[PDB]
């Protein structure tokens, strides 16, 4: 199982069970600046410092709380002028995979260094279903 | 790899 593409001769499908999936990357917005997290706080906020060299506590968004992933070493976008400057509330979360696109985010240079990557998409993913194909392991047992 | 047709290519499903 290699080569992660889309169109060709793999997977095969065509039911159209209500379309509701599509990539949508977001870039920095006017009035809001991008930032980098250094430390994490309670939960409703996090410790971070703008690439320009400004350390401020970016509060986690409310609506985004449902789909906002913050890390101690990741890129993000926080709005300004809401806390009278100095502080900025994370408007959206800039993923690590997107980090390659960050060059496109017009925030980090081509020499910038991104942390975390994960084997395509998020990681961890606790709990598993099916888990078929194996049982007795076969082929290898002790390795 | 050995014994097929001169020289095969891509014989490992992964």
């Amino acid at each position: 199982p290699k080569n992660k593409g889309k169109g060709g001769k793999n997977r095969r499908r065509g039911k159209n069970e209500n379309e509701s999936e599509k990539r949508e990357l977001v870039f920095k917005e006017d009035g809001q600046e991008y930032a980098q997290v250094i430390k994490m706080l309670g939960n409703g906020r996090l410790e971070a410092m703008c690439f320009d060299g400004v350390k401020r506590l970016c509060h986690i968004r409310g609506k985004l709380r449902k789909k906002v992933w913050i890390n101690t070493s990741d890129i993000i976008l926080v709005g300004l002028r809401d806390y009278q400057d100095n502080k900025a509330d994370v408007i959206l979360k800039y993923n690590a995979d997107e980090a390659r696109s960050l060059k496109a985010y017009g925030e980090l240079p081509e020499h910038a260094k991104i942390n975390e990557t994960d084997t395509f998409g998020p990681g961890d993913d606790d709990e598993i279903q099916f888990d078929d194909i194996g049982d007795d392991d076969e082929d290898i047992d002790d390795i | 790899m050995r014994g097929s047709h001169h020289h095969h290519h891509h014989t490992d499903p992964m």
